C-alpha cells in the first residue's frame, strides 16, 4: 500500500467539482486458447 | 580451395538497445485534463483560488 | 519482449482506437447527468 | 450545338512483347534496402582436364551473376474539375486511355531494350521480297545461330517481324502459284504462320524501333585488352563488391559516331560452341551499349577468349570468343544504312522487374489509393485521386512502377535486312 | 488525426497524417500539449550542497 499506483485517467477535469479521485490502477484480463492434458479416468462407480 | 562466388551483405533486425530513461519527477507531479476542447490555443488560462486566511 | 511492454502496448492500441467514441460517450453521460451547459470557456468571462 | 457522348472511337494498339516477356516482382522490404537491385547467379561452367598425375592443378570454383534493377514510375497525372461538364465526361474517358497509353509505354520499353541490347545480329544484304524464301532464309539463320551457340532455349524462342517485312513474307508466300494451306492462309489472312523455321512463335509487333545507320569508320582496337570472367571484386574500403557479367568496356581509337545500340564485330575473332568450345564460323557480333568518355565503349557481351593465357581454367571455362582483341584489329559495324528491326529471343532473356507504391499507407492520409490494372499486359500500378483545399477540384495520379532487365542479351537477337551500301 | 498515448506520463497527444499527391509524399506530426505550472513556489524548495564563498 506504500507505492500508490497511477494509470490513464479516464475522467477530465470538471471545473465545478471541489474533489477530484487520484488513485488509479488496472485489471488486465486475457484469454488463452491452448490444448492441454485431459485424463480419462474409469470410474469405481460406473462409466468413465 | 579459391571459391569465387557471389557476395551478400546481411543485416539483421535484433536491434541493440542502448537508451534506457526514468521520469519519477512526472510520475509524482499529477495529472490534471481539461475536457475535450475545452480551451483553445488563444485562451487556455485558468484562475484557482487560494484558501482563505 | 518486457511483458509489461506487451500489456501496455495492447492497452494504448485499445485505448487510442477507441478514443472519439469514449469522449462522446462521454460527452453524452455530462450532458444528460451534470450540466447541458459545458460552456466553460465562458461563464468564467 | 450538341454535343452527343458518341464516341469516335479512332486507336486501337496492341502489346505483343510486353504480354510475352517474364515478369518478376521481388520482395520489396528488402529491395528497398538492396537499392531496387538484386543479383541472380548464371549457369555453372566447369574446367575439364584429361591426363593421370594432376598434382598441383586442382581448380578453384566461380559462378558469375547478373544484377537486375528498376527505372523510374510513369505517371498520368491530370487534373479534374467538377463545375465543367467538359470534365465530368472527358475524365471517365482520359483514365482508360491513361491505361492504354501506360501499356503502350511498357511495350515501346521493352522493345527498345531488346533491339539495343540484342548482341546476335542477323544482317543481309538486300530486301526482304529480293529472293524466294527469304524471309524463312532469314528467320532460319537466326534459328541457326542460336542453335550453334547452344544457347538454352527450353522456356521457348519469338521472332518479331515489322509489319513491311511480315507483308513481304505475306506476299512471298502467295506469289507461290501454288495453293495448299500455308499460301491460302498467307492469302485470306496476312499470316505466314504461327511457326516459321523453328521459333515456336512469330509475330509481328508494330512498335519495332528502327536502328539508325552508324557513322563509325576507321576504328581499330586501342592496345591489347584480356577480359575475365569474376564474380567480384575488392572496392577501395577492402570489401567485396559484386560485378555485372554483362559487360565489358573496351578502349578503341575513337568512338565518334557510335551510340547505344550500335552491332559491332571484331576482324579476326569468332564465335565458340560455349559448352563444347568449338569454334564457330561466325564472327562474333557485340552489340554497344555505353560510349563511355571518348575512346572507350561498353559492349554487351564480354569477349572471353579462349586462347587467352592469363585466364585461370575455371575462368576459361566461360570463354565464347576464339580470341582476344589484337591491339589493332579493325571494328567492322554492321548498323550500315537504317532499317526497322526484327528481334528474335528466347522466351527467358527478358524480364520486367516489378515494384508496388505503397500508397495506401497510414501516411498518405487524406488521398485515395487504389490499385489499377494495367490491360493486356500483367501489370498493376497505383491510382491515386486527391481533392483540393478549395475550388471543387481534384487530382488524379495514375503511376506504374517498372524495369525492364535483359538477363540474357547473348539470347536476344536483332535482324537487320537490306545492309548494304 | 488520431489520438497517440506517450509512455510513463499519464499524457494523451494527437497523431496526425497528410498525404501529398504531387509528389507522392506524407507528413507525419505528433503534437503534445501540456503545461507544467507550479501553484505554491512557497512549498516548492531547492537545496544547494557545498556553497563556499
Amino acid at each position: 500500500a506504500d507505492d500508490i499506483p497511477s494509470f490513464q485517467n479516464p475522467n477530465d477535469w470538471v471545473f465545478p467539482w471541489l474533489t477530484q479521485d487520484t488513485i488509479q490502477i488496472a485489471e488486465f484480463y486475457e484469454v488463452v486458447e491452448k490444448k492441454e492434458t485431459a485424463f480419462i479416468y474409469q470410474d469405481p462407480v460406473t462409466g468413465e | 580451395a579459391l571459391n569465387e562466388g557471389q557476395i551478400v551483405t546481411l543485416a539483421v533486425d535484433e536491434i541493440i538497445e542502448t537508451i534506457s530513461a526514468i521520469t519519477p519527477m512526472a510520475q509524482k507531479a499529477k495529472k490534471y485534463t481539461p475536457p475535450a476542447a475545452s480551451m483553445q490555443r488563444s485562451s487556455n488560462t485558468i484562475w484557482m483560488p487560494v484558501e482563505q486566511e | 519482449e518486457n511483458r509489461l511492454e506487451s500489456i501496455l502496448s495492447r492497452f494504448d492500441a485499445d485505448w487510442t482506437a477507441s478514443d472519439e467514441a469514449r469522449r462522446e460517450a462521454k460527452n453524452d453521460l455530462f450532458f444528460s447527468r451534470v450540466s447541458q451547459w459545458d460552456d466553460w470557456l465562458s461563464q468564467y468571462t | 450545338t450538341l454535343a452527343v457522348d458518341e464516341i469516335i472511337e479512332t486507336i486501337s494498339a496492341i502489346t505483343p512483347m510486353a504480354q510475352k516477356a517474364k515478369k518478376y516482382t521481388p520482395p520489396a522490404a528488402s529491395m528497398q534496402r538492396s537499392s531496387n537491385t538484386i543479383w541472380m547467379p548464371v549457369e555453372q561452367e566447369s574446367p575439364t582436364q584429361e591426363g593421370w598425375d594432376l598434382t598441383d592443378k586442382a581448380t578453384g570454383l566461380l559462378e558469375l551473376n547478373v544484377a537486375v534493377n528498376m527505372g523510374e514510375p510513369d505517371n498520368d497525372f491530370f487534373q479534374l474539375r467538377a463545375d465543367d461538364l467538359r470534365d465530368e465526361t472527358a475524365y471517365r474517358r482520359r483514365i482508360q486511355s491513361a491505361a492504354r497509353k501506360l501499356a503502350n509505354n511498357v511495350e515501346l520499353k521493352v522493345a527498345n531494350m531488346a533491339a539495343e541490347m540484342g548482341s546476335l545480329v542477323i544482317t543481309s544484304p538486300d530486301a526482304i521480297g529480293t529472293n524466294t524464301a527469304d524471309a524463312w532464309n532469314f528467320v532460319a539463320d537466326a534459328e541457326e545461330i542460336m542453335f550453334s551457340r547452344e544457347l538454352n532455349r527450353d522456356m521457348g524462342t519469338s521472332y518479331f517481324f515489322n509489319p513491311q517485312d511480315y507483308k513481304k513474307a505475306g506476299y512471298d508466300l502467295t506469289k507461290r502459284d501454288i495453293f495448299g494451306r500455308i499460301p491460302e492462309e498467307a492469302y485470306r489472312d496476312g499470316t505466314i504462320q504461327r511457326q516459321v523455321a523453328g521459333f515456336d512463335d512469330v509475330l509481328r509487333s508494330p512498335k519495332l524501333p528502327v536502328l539508325t545507320k552508324s557513322t563509325a569508320t576507321g576504328i581499330t582496337v586501342s592496345g591489347a585488352q584480356s577480359f575475365k570472367p569474376v564474380a567480384w571484386q575488392l572496392d577501395n574500403d577492402g570489401n567485396k563488391v559484386n560485378v555485372d557479367n554483362r559487360f565489358a568496356t573496351v578502349t578503341l581509337s575513337a568512338t565518334t559516331g557510335m551510340k547505344r545500340g550500335d552491332k559491332i564485330s571484331f576482324a579476326g575473332v569468332k564465335f565458340l560452341g560455349q559448352m563444347a568450345k568449338n569454334v564457330l564460323a561466325q564472327d562474333a557480333t557485340f552489340s554497344v551499349v555505353r560510349v563511355v568518355d571518348g575512346t572507350h565503349v561498353e559492349i554487351t557481351p564480354k569477349p572471353v577468349a579462349l586462347d587467352d593465357v592469363s585466364l585461370s581454367p575455371e575462368q576459361r571455362a566461360y570463354a565464347n570468343v576464339n580470341t582476344s582483341l589484337a591491339d589493332a584489329m579493325a571494328v567492322n559495324i554492321l548498323n550500315v544504312k537504317d532499317a526497322r528491326t526484327n528481334v528474335f529471343w528466347a522466351d527467358d532473356a527478358i524480364r520486367i522487374v516489378s515494384q508496388p507504391i505503397p500508397a495506401n499507407h497510414e501516411l498518405f492520409a487524406g488521398m485515395k489509393t487504389t490499385s489499377f490494372s494495367i490491360p493486356d499486359v500483367g501489370l498493376n500500378g497505383i491510382f491515386a485521386t486527391q481533392g483540393d483545399i478549395s475550388t471543387l477540384s481534384g487530382l488524379c495520379r495514375i503511376a506504374l512502377w517498372y524495369g525492364v532487365n535483359a538477363t540474357r542479351p547473348e539470347a536476344i537477337g536483332v535482324g537487320l535486312p537490306g545492309q548494304t551500301a
